C-alpha cells in the first residue's frame, strides 16, 4: 500500500496520484 | 516535494496538496 511505497520507500508523484479520487 | 520519504501526517498532507479537488483515500493497511 501507500505506506510501503511512500514512507518506507521513496514516494513519487505517480504513486500519490494512484490514491486521488 | 513528493520525491522523498513521506510518513504519517506528512504523507496525508502530500496527498491533500497533490490531489486537490479530486480528494484522496488514505489506507495505511
Amino acid at each position: 500500500g501507500i505506506v510501503e511505497q511512500c514512507c518506507t520507500s521513496i514516494c513519487s508523484l505517480y504513486q500519490l496520484e494512484n490514491y486521488c479520487g | 516535494f513528493v520525491n522523498q520519504h513521506l510518513c504519517g501526517s506528512h504523507l496525508v498532507e502530500a496527498l491533500y496538496l497533490v490531489c486537490g479537488e479530486r480528494g484522496f483515500f488514505y489506507t495505511p493497511k
